[PDB]
């Protein structure tokens, strides 16, 4: 159920602070648990998954249990969605689907003409080179193709078939981005300061834009989308903290 | 001020992903970092005015056709990446046409252990990082740079150490050694020793037979011995390693534990032991007591009983004889 069109973007807690600097973290939207899962940046040598029970769990730093991947990550992109998890495996532009129960790869998908590897990350690097996504439309890819010129580009990707369905070209340069999420099929680009551009995939149509953003801490490693309780993931320079969203 | 094919943009030049056999030779002075991969450069097509970009820092050029080590590069180059490539020689020249490089990754290539000449790095004295994951490196070169602070060496067939080919390395802090195939006989008397900076031994995937005694606890951290077939731990294989705060052992053959080898890990803080079977006799019930003088904060895993049957899938710190 879309939300709505985004108003605004405001802090609303502060988990703690971590020990590294980039990373990410989310929640699976499409499962009604309490679960989180952790997974701090540390460049060539990021390949687990920390799951947690709760969130007074999680800020006890009580997990439930770790998943180590078949693959090395690139970035902070990774997302989990329907009980499987989503990443970029190092050096290659191939999201890997990781199914968390079983505790297998189930499969592979390559992303058509990504630039990788520090190629087109974001504005602070660290492999960002492909961000996944989620929304109220389902599984997407946000990168960078050398033929759209190292700026922005979205595409649909079927979660449990791993095939591209429909590709749109923006005019956000990715370099630029200092992340991105999705809502209701509409991009949201990150500057950092502000979301000065947006994309409506909907309308094949994009649109400037100036919604502030926190600027609570200067490193903004990750932003993701949550279609559930409708809120911001972000890891911002070693601090573990949501954002509200206003519609 | 670039070239047709590829796109320049404020000191970040784009030629990856054009199908370049060769480099082309109209570039801006004034590059910073560039990016060559995914094309089929060979050797022959690097050119020796490329030689004089001075500005130059970072090189990506994996998966390319570089059949042995590049010559003619930016002198002045901090970052290289030649993985996904087919190199093979490696010479003093070479590596000397770029002293001042300090991060070197090698993933994916076909070096083997004599492929590279005897004193190649007496001369990069900025050489900090170097990865030979996924080589054909039958054993460890002896003239590596005392600058090196991080050996990546996993995914060879790596089944012999020397002493003298880690002598020297003090400024490394990690080392990683997955997938080779080491033994205890294979392994060096005192080569770990030395190491007197190091901060993680990774040894995952091997053939270790038992724990590796002689281990420097001046700055180790986290020891690394998973997926291994280990039998027997030596009474002091454990012993002076007061800074680890981490170790794992899971897969292996362990059955039972010498009587107070973990006296000397004070600042451990995760000890995880999955996947072994542990027999609970007499000589299992040290454990036990030590277990329950344990402060709250080191976890512990995998340690339960498969044997006895009687007493199997049991947690070892709640049984009574
Ligand atoms: C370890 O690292 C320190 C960094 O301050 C350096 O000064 C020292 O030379 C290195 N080696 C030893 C043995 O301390
Ligand atoms: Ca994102």
């Amino acid at each position: 159920l879309c939300p709505g069109l985004l108003k605004g973007v405001y802090q609303s807690e502060h988990l703690f602070e971590s020990d590294h600097q980039s990373g990410a973290w989310c929640k699976d939207p499409l499962q009604a648990s309490d679960k989180i899962y952790y997974m701090p940046w540390t460049p060539y040598r990021t390949d687990t998954l920390t799951e947690y029970s709760s969130k007074d769990d999680f800020i006890a730093g009580r997990p439930t249990t770790t998943y180590k991947l078949p693959h090395r990550v690139d970035g902070t992109g990774f997302v989990v969605y329907d009980g499987a998890l989503f990443f970029n495996k190092e050096r290659t532009r191939n999201i890997v689907k990781f199914d968390l129960r079983t505790r297998i790869k189930s499969g592979e998908a390559i992303i058509a003409n990504a630039n990788y590897h520090d190629t087109s990350p974001y504005r602070w690097g660290g492999k960002s080179d492909i961000d996944l996504a989620v929304d109220e439309n389902g599984l997407w890819v946000i990168y960078a193709t050398e033929q759209n010129n190292g700026k922005i580009v979205i595409s649909q990707l079927n979660p449990y078939t791993l095939r591209i369905e429909g590709t749109w070209d923006t005019a956000y340069d990715k370099r630029s981005a200092s992340n991105a999420f999705m809502i209701c099929g509409i991009l949201y680009v990150v500057k950092s300061n502000k979301i000065d551009y947006i994309y409506n995939t909907d309308q094949s149509k994009d649109s400037l834009v100036d919604v502030p953003f926190p600027n609570s801490y200067q490193y903004i490693a990750a932003v993701d989308y949550n279609p559930r309780d409708n809120l911001l993931y972000v890891w911002n320079n070693y601090h573990v903290v949501k954002y509200s969203l206003d519609f | 001020s670039c070239p047709s094919v590829c796109r320049c943009d404020a000191g970040f030049i784009y030629c990856n992903d054009r199908f370049l056999t060769s480099i082309p030779t109209g570039i801006p002075e004034d590059a910073t970092t560039l990016y060559l991969q995914n094309n089929q450069i060979n050797n022959a097509g690097i050119p020796s005015d490329l030689k004089n970009l001075l500005k130059v820092e970072r090189i990506y050029l994996y998966h390319n056709s570089l059949d042995e080590f590049p010559t003619n590069l930016p002198k002045y180059v901090k970052e290289l990446h030649l993985q996904e490539n087919n190199i093979r020689t490696i010479t003093y020249d070479s590596l000397s046409k770029i002293p001042y490089l300090e991060e070197l990754h090698l993933d994916d290539n076909s070096v083997s252990a004599v492929s590279i000449e005897e004193g190649a790095f007496r001369d990069s004295n900025y050489l900090r990082l170097l990865f030979l994951s996924r080589n054909h490196l039958s054993t460890i070169p002896w003239g590596l740079p005392r600058t090196i602070e991080e050996l990546r060496l996993d995914d060879n067939r790596i089944s012999t150490i020397s002493s003298p080919s880690l002598q020297g390395l003090t400024s490394l802090k990690r080392l990683v050694l997955d997938g080779n195939l080491l033994n205890n006989h294979g392994l060096g008397d005192k080569v770990f020793f030395n190491l007197v900076n190091l901060t993680e031994l990774s040894l995952v995937r091997n053939s270790l037979t038992a724990a590796p005694v002689n281990l420097p606890g001046t700055n180790l951290r986290k020891l690394y011995l998973q997926d291994n077939h280990i039998n027997r731990v030596p009474p002091n294989a454990f012993s002076y390693l007061r800074q680890l705060y981490r170790l794992d052992m899971s897969n292996n053959n362990l059955s039972n534990l010498p009587q107070g080898i973990f006296d000397d890990l004070d600042n451990i803080t995760q000890l995880i032991l999955r996947n072994n079977p542990w027999y609970c006799g007499c000589k299992m019930k040290w454990v036990r007591d030590w277990l329950q003088s344990l402060p709250v904060k080191v976890n512990v895993r995998g340690l339960m009983c498969q044997a006895p049957e009687k007493v199997r899938g049991m947690a070892i710190k709640d049984l009574n004889a």
